[PDB]
């Protein structure tokens, strides 16, 4: 169990959209 | 060793303990 | 078919009981009812200011 | 004439001695079994306080037998040798003939396995060793918590 | 019993107030020492140990004081942890070849130096070694310490 | 037979608060507060009804039942309900016996004794000793607590401590005991007195001390006595020389100055060597 | 707000107060207060 | 073991059923499941590829207790303790009928592979149904005076061997609604009655953890029997386990109440394999129809074990 | 997730219907919140709802079942058998020692870490070597009734500490109806006041001045009741070897 | 003595063994290490050796820990790997996808479980009951207890969790016990 | 002692 | 394999100890029965 008393609040994880970079990878050569 | 403190200590006795 | 009598009497109770549409959790099920008025009336006034032991 | 077999444990030594002229067939399989590194990395997998070392399973269940004759072979029971005190080398089955691969240290005096199991060896040197095997830990089913692998048994000669 | 409970109450709030202060362990492992509870006081003392494990000088205190009451085994099994918790402190080795030098045991002291030697000490303790070689015949035997 | 007698009439037996020792009647832990604390605990007052065995037995609706505990208030004697009880209104008897987890009455045994040691007690004494004091101290107080304390089980040994007025009662069942103390507690013997019985500590007359760890250790006895077979026991005292000779001739199996140890021989289950079980 | 308002009033009628092992924030009156604990600390740590 | 089979695992899980699972089949294309439960669902997994569920029918009232595919594999017939046959579309997902006239819980059912298409279902009013798969109304039954709990229709399509309560595995004519012969041997119920893939050897295995194998060829001697095989124990439940043979017939395999299932070989009698897994009575233990070395168990601990024999 | 529940507690019924109840109650040993297991006994209709009493940790540490908290291979009580058997009781029984102990031993206790067997023997063999001017015998006068009808109590010197109240009581329960019985093991005396004075005569005829009971003798007189004070030991043991000198 | 023959010549020393073993041609109970009147009653640890022969101490150091913590307690743990003996080729690359991703299902099926855990503490649903309450059977096959061996039947037990008042309180206070002590910490090497 | 490795790789 | 007949038919070896149990009182597995099936064996 854990004592925490946190009301729910921003309960979804924003993800980076297409446009947004972040999980698009390249060669280390080319960056 | 066990036995040997086990009686140490259950034939404990204050009277000498008085002087250092 | 003499013999094979109280069997087939205990197999059609056993799989009845079992497998009818009025026991489909187990047991017979029935709807929440609603009780007298004077049930709660009576655990109110029993009750009271809650000062008994 | 007795023939020499090194038991290289995680504990010691232990150098057993094996009677050809009492119970040939067990030991040459107990030999060639030894010789050909195939009692090299099993367990003792059954430790019984006051009344067993048993190992030799390669499987280390209780269940392997690999002896040199098939999968199995016959009891070779000779009465001039008894289980009669600590130490003593014999070959283990269960019920009638079954003798597979698995060899059996008889702790102390066990005088109800007469003609059940092949007497076939004692220990000759090192027998705190197996003292110190009987003295282990073992959890529920006579296996040990810790492990006592065999990793030698030689013919030393 | 009430100054026992009295001595306890203060040396245990002693410890509460101050973990990390081995005076407060100290004090009371040797006064539960001096009424010879000498299950309470290895208590203590290893309850000092889940406060300090690698302290030298507590680790020194309570190989002493099992010593001082006569109990060998239990302090060569002490001396056994200590060596294997601080393997490079020279001051744990140099007591425990000196123990078992002083209760005769001349090869437990030689498989002690053997240990020693394992770890790769520094020069000091090479020359002890031979030295003990040296001083009870044994010449041989320091030839292979030499290599 | 006899239906239970009803002991005190239901106009005489209600509900009520007790008396007012304070301005407020505190209702979560239903106790008087306010006033001053030089009242506290004040005094054990007298009780309402004593028993009679001979007058107040019968059957209730709890002989139909087994398992059903003895009643707290017929050993109290002021059980109104007689034969609708549910609960026993009988007197132990020796084979009433019962698990160290409840008493007779069925209240649930503790840990630790209280400070003001009474209540329901601890099952970690085989407690049936029972302390009684506050006795009108006279010449010829033996007789009348052996007349008194009699009706409630049967007795092993009553010490009475005379002079202070104590008694410590031992009965050979824990039981009767209780019902003992949940019945004599606040009532008279003679005069007009409230009896202190309450549970009693350790006797420590070593005497008594070595009484009761024998006695601890003959029930122990019996208990692995049921345990082992008759065999089994009758070699482990070896008292029978027969027995001896058995055990030295049993345990040889073949092997000649063997003399078999008890690990061994004494041994239970499908696959030892002995006649087993 | 108020069935958790005497919830939490229940829950310390019940089961207690947990009052020691929370974590307090920093709040105003507390920033000098905590600015010399850490750089104590880090100070301490450099020491080392 | 190495692998032997097209399986994403050598054993997996299917579960899902809130209820005791009682009947599961195979495709026979062997490509698709087909689960009927306590709790009046029908689950329809697809075997190949990523092992996934794809179809749930939900017309029964009660206990589905059998469901078969049809010659072509487009068709599910689901026998239902509601006192009702129903024909299920798989591609619709609807229900195309529903068979009225059983006056008692259907315990057996079994359509013709080969031949115009029937519905044989033994029912504990004594009553054998055939039923022609596209009238509701049944073509004909066969009145019998003891529940029936086994049914199975020939090669031929004119032959009905019906397992019941009173110990005797019948078989009767279509045409003529009479018994040819009774088959006895076993003293408890009979809960399976499986017709081998050449059609050559009849399975029974009964409430007597006993499963027995018959000649079941016309001409044949007075005692039509083969072999009797033990070790597959009925435990306290009183279910229709549901046996299944091999597409070789040499293997055959039979649920038990220990979570076992229990494989002989048919012309052997060798205890083949005793497969543990389940925390309950294995209801059913069937074999892939396509020549696959596939088994899989439907049990009451509402899951079914997808297996390969290695 | 299952209680360990000796047979004797669970129901005479095979098939047992059973309430679980997660923290619903404290261990009675070390207070902190368990599992509570909990069943309806043979006693139908009314009774105890019989539960387990003690968390599942405390029963491995006391080795009892978890309603009756008895020993689970003699059928004894804890402590009966601790102090007969001479056991370790292997865990603190102090307030925050316990909930200590537990917190830092629950994983290996489970594990049977933290078999008496052979001390059973031992007990039953140190309990087979178990080791728990003289007066003339008595004349006449001694069990002859009184000439006061007043005098009612029966004397009786030489009582051993081994002989009960009751065997006492019952050995005089055939001969009438006891008002009171006073035995002081302390000072080896007893005094026996019934209610009828035939009861005591009879009595006085047919013991004759002596007696035994379980094997032990006693001697039997005619007395008026007076109390038994603080009395000096060799009195008690003159007294005491009169009782034995009943029986010369 | 040899072995053609051994009759005729009992044990009577405690060195008449050799080093030890009992002699199975005679037919007389053989003691190599006298009596066990007593038990062993030691508590000292089983003394291992190496693969060489030496007293094996890393039983002291592991004394407290489960076989899957990696503890340093060597010289040869001060040793680079690559000058470390028995050491040819050193695989140095990352798992492959599969390991990763696998490590990543059991490590997020482990974290959601505490996510689900913290997320019931952190806001209770108001209403703690649950009316679908499933019973769950249990084969229970009892043991020899108290005393009597007889074998007892075996049982089927309905366990069934109780229905709980849902405006009940929590029945307990929450205690403040001191912290345990740590796990048995390292060797310090240095 | 411990062994090293001579290999100079 | 390991569940074949042949690896079902072959014993443990060895002798038999002269001197398990889910639970600490016996053996206690979970089961999945019919609430029918418990109900009429308990009536
Ligand atoms: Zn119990």
């Amino acid at each position: 169990a854990y004592h925490q008393r946190l009301l729910p609040a921003y309960t979804t994880l924003k993800f980076r959209q297409p446009g947004q970079g972040g999980a698009a990878d390249k060669s280390t050569r080319d960056l | 060793e066990i036995a040997r403190n086990e009686w140490q200590r259950a034939h404990f006795d204050p009277k000498k303990q008085q002087v250092g | 078919i003499a013999k094979f009598a109280q069997k087939k009497k205990e197999w059609l109770r056993m799989q009845r009981n079992r497998f009818g549409e009025k026991r489909k959790g187990g047991f017979v099920e029935t709807q929440k009812a609603d009780m007298p008025p004077e049930h709660l009336r009576k655990i109110v006034k029993d009750i009271g200011d809650v000062s008994q032991k | 004439m007795a023939t020499d077999v090194a038991l290289e444990t995680t504990m010691g030594t232990i150098i057993l001695e094996l009677y050809n002229q009492h119970a040939p067939r067990t030991c040459e399989n107990f030999k060639t079994l030894a010789a050909r590194g195939y009692y090299d990395g099993t367990i003792f997998h059954r430790v019984i306080k006051d009344f067993m070392v048993q190992g030799g399973d390669p499987t280390g269940t209780g269940r392997g037998g690999r002896s040199i004759y098939g999968d199995t072979f016959e009891d070779e029971i000779h009465p001039g040798l008894r289980h009669t005190g600590a130490g003593i080398l014999s070959m283990a089955n269960a019920g009638p003939n079954t003798n597979g691969s698995q060899f059996f240290l008889t702790l102390a005096p066990t005088p109800w396995l007469d003609g059940k199991h092949t007497i076939f060896g004692r220990v000759k040197k090192g027998i705190r060793v197996l003292q110190r095997m009987g003295l282990v830990p073992t959890d529920a089913d006579d296996r040990p918590k810790t492990e006592i692998k065999i990793i030698r048994a030689y013919v030393v000669g | 019993k009430e100054y026992q409970g009295r001595k306890r109450r203060e040396f245990e709030d002693y410890i509460r107030r101050n973990r990390l202060r081995l005076q407060n362990w100290f004090q009371y492992a040797q006064w539960e020492l001096e009424q010879k509870e000498f299950a309470r006081a290895r208590s203590i003392f290893e309850r000092a140990l889940d406060v300090h494990p690698n302290n030298t000088q507590l680790w020194i205190r309570y190989i002493e004081a099992e010593l001082k009451n006569r109990n060998i085994n239990h302090a060569r099994n002490l001396l056994d942890r200590a060596v294997t918790r601080l393997p490079r402190v020279s001051k744990l080795w140099y007591k425990y070849v000196y123990v078992m030098e002083m209760l005769g045991d001349i090869p437990g002291t030689r498989q002690v130096f053997d240990r020693w030697m394992k770890w790769e000490p520094d020069e000091d303790a090479w020359n002890a070694y031979i030295k003990l070689e040296k001083r009870y015949g044994e010449y041989e035997r320091a030839r292979q310490i030499f290599a | 037979r006899r239906p239970a007698r009803p002991q005190i009439d239901p106009a005489l037996v209600k509900s009520e608060r007790p008396p007012q020792t304070g301005t407020v009647f505190n209702i979560w832990y239903n106790k008087w507060s306010g006033g001053d604390r030089e009242d506290k605990y004040l005094s054990q007052t007298h009780a309402k009804g004593r028993c009679n065995i001979a007058r107040d037995s019968g059957y209730t609706r709890a002989d139909s039942r087994p398992g059903s505990y003895f009643c707290l208030y017929f050993a109290r004697g002021i059980c109104p309900k007689g034969q609708d009880c549910d609960y026993l209104h009988r007197l132990p008897t020796i084979h009433d016996i019962f698990n160290p987890n409840v008493d007779c009455f069925g209240r649930d045994k503790f840990a630790d004794y209280r400070d003001d040691m009474g209540g329901v007690g601890s099952f970690n004494r085989q407690n049936r000793t029972i302390y009684v004091g506050r006795i009108h101290v006279t010449d010829d107080i033996e007789e009348i607590v052996a007349r008194h304390f009699a009706e409630w089980g049967q007795i092993e040994r009553i010490r009475v401590l005379n002079n202070r007025g104590v008694a410590f009662i031992t009965y050979t069942n824990e039981a009767n005991a209780q019902f003992a103390k949940e019945a004599m507690a606040h009532q008279s013997l003679d005069h007009n007195e409230i009896l202190n019985v309450r549970w009693a500590t350790a006797d420590p007359n070593p005497l008594a001390q070595k009484r009761e760890q024998r006695r601890i250790e003959e029930q122990a006895a019996e208990a692995i006595r049921r345990a082992l077979p008759a065999e089994f026991v009758a070699e482990i005292e070896g008292k029978d020389p027969e027995a001896r000779k058995r055990r030295k001739l049993e345990s040889s199996y073949g092997l000649e100055g063997y003399e078999a140890p008890d690990a061994v021989h004494f041994a239970r289950g499908p696959n030892a060597v002995n006649p087993r079980g | 707000l108020l069935e958790r308002w005497l919830g939490n009033l229940l829950s310390r009628q019940f089961e207690g107060r947990h009052s020691k092992g929370v974590a307090k924030t920093v709040t105003k009156q507390r920033v000098e207060s905590h600015f010399d604990l850490e750089l104590r600390a880090s100070v301490m740590a450099d020491l080392m | 073991t190495p692998r032997t089979s097209n399986l994403k695992a050598p054993l997996m899980e299917l579960s899902g059923h809130t209820g005791e699972i009682f009947t599961a089949k195979f495709d026979p294309t062997g490509t698709l499941i087909a689960s009927g439960s306590m709790d009046r669902t029908i689950m329809l997994w697809r075997v190949y590829g990523d092992c996934e569920n794809y179809g749930v029918l939900n017309g029964h009232k009660a206990a589905i207790l059998d469901l078969q595919w049809s010659r072509d594999g487009d068709i599910l017939f689901s026998a239902s303790a509601d006192m009702h046959l129903a024909s299920w579309d798989l591609t619709t997902g609807q229900r195309i009928r529903r068979y009225i006239g059983h006056e008692e819980i259907i315990n057996a059912m079994d359509v013709t592979q080969r031949g115009e298409e029937l519905l044989i279902s033994g029912s504990d009013d004594g009553t054998i149904g055939i039923w022609d798969p596209r009238t509701k109304n049944a073509v004909d039954y066969i009145e019998t005076d003891f529940p029936i709990t086994a049914v199975a229709v020939s090669e031929a399509g004119n032959e009905i061997y019906s397992g019941g309560i009173d110990n005797d595995i019948k078989v009767w004519d279509i045409r003529k609604k009479a018994v040819v012969h009774t088959m006895l041997g076993h003293n408890d119920t009979i809960t399976t009655l499986r017709v081998s893939p050449d059609g050559q050897q009849l399975l029974s295995y009964a409430m007597d953890s006993t499963a027995r194998t018959w000649d079941i060829r016309p001409f044949a001697p007075t005692d039509r029997h083969i072999r009797t095989f033990d070790g597959a124990p009925l435990g306290l439940e009183k279910n229709l386990i549901r046996g299944s043979w091999s597409k070789d017939g040499k293997k055959i395999a039979v649920g038990a109440g220990d979570g076992t299932v229990v494989i002989w070989g048919s012309d052997t009698g060798k205890l083949l394999y005793k497969l543990p897994g389940h925390k309950g009575t294995v209801n059913c233990a069937e074999f892939a129809p396509d020549g696959a070395p596939i088994i899989l168990s439907a049990s009451s601990d509402r899951t079914m074990l997808l297996g390969e024999l290695i | 997730d299952f209680p360990s529940v000796c047979e004797n507690c669970l129901p005479e019924n095979p098939y047992v219907k059973m309430l679980k109840e997660d923290y619903g109650a404290e261990c009675k040993l070390c207070t902190r919140p368990f599992t509570v297991f909990s069943w309806a006994g043979d006693g139908r209709a009314h009774g105890r709802k019989k539960r387990t009493n003690i968390c599942l940790t405390c029963a491995r540490l006391k080795n009892a079942c978890q309603c009756c908290i008895m020993d689970l291979q003699f059928g004894l009580p804890i402590v009966i058998r601790d102090k007969a058997l001479e056991l370790i009781a292997p865990g603190p029984q102090s307030e925050i020692n316990r909930e200590y102990f537990a917190q830092n031993n629950e994983r290996a206790i489970e594990e049977g870490r933290a078999k008496t067997d052979e001390k059973a023997r031992e007990l039953l063999r140190r309990l087979a070597n178990s080791k728990p001017a003289a007066l003339p015998p008595p004349g006449p006068k001694d069990w002859l009734p009184p000439a006061d009808k007043s005098i009612m109590s029966l004397f009786i010197t030489g009582i051993e500490d081994d002989l009960p109240e009751w065997k006492i009581r019952d050995f005089f329960k055939q001969y009438g109806k006891i008002k009171s019985l006073v035995v002081s093991h302390m000072t080896h005396c007893a005094f026996v006041n019934y209610e009828t004075r035939e009861g005591a005569e009879k009595a006085a005829t047919e013991l004759k001045g002596r007696a035994v009971i379980a094997g032990c003798p006693l001697r039997i007189r005619w007395s008026i009741p007076r109390p038994i004070g603080t009395m000096n030991k060799e009195e008690r043991a003159e007294m005491l070897r009169d009782g034995r000198s009943a029986f010369p | 003595p040899p072995y053609p023959n051994r009759a005729g010549w009992r044990p009577r020393a405690p060195e008449d063994f050799g080093d030890g073993g009992a002699f199975p041609e005679i037919p007389v109970a053989q003691y190599p290490w006298g009596k066990n009147d007593s038990s062993s009653k030691s508590n000292a640890l089983v003394v291992q050796v190496d693969s060489e022969g030496k007293v094996d101490y890393t039983a002291i150091a592991r004394q407290g820990h489960s076989s899957d913590r990696i503890i340093h307690a060597s010289f040869k743990d001060l040793i680079p790997l690559r000058q470390r003996a028995e050491a040819g080729q050193i695989d140095l690359s990352r798992p492959s996808k599969e390991e990763v991703e696998a490590t990543a299902e059991r490590t997020k099926n482990a974290l959601a479980a505490l996510v689900s855990g913290a997320l019931a503490a952190q806001k209770p649903k108001n209403v703690q009951v649950n009316t679908k309450r499933e019973a769950t059977f249990v084969k229970y096959t009892p043991s020899a207890q108290m005393g009597n061996n007889t074998k007892k039947q075996e049982r089927i037990i309905k366990i069934v969790e109780r229905q709980r008042d849902p405006m009940e309180p929590p029945k307990f206070k929450h205690k403040k016990i001191p912290r345990g002590p740590p796990s048995p910490p390292p060797p310090v090497m240095h | 002692l411990v062994r090293r490795s001579e290999s100079l790789l | 394999v390991p569940y074949t007949g042949e690896n079902l038919a072959r014993p443990s070896y060895g002798p038999a100890n002269p001197f398990k149990n889910n639970v600490l009182t016996g053996h206690a597995e979970e089961m999945y029965i019919s609430e029918a099936t418990f109900r009429a064996k308990h009536r």
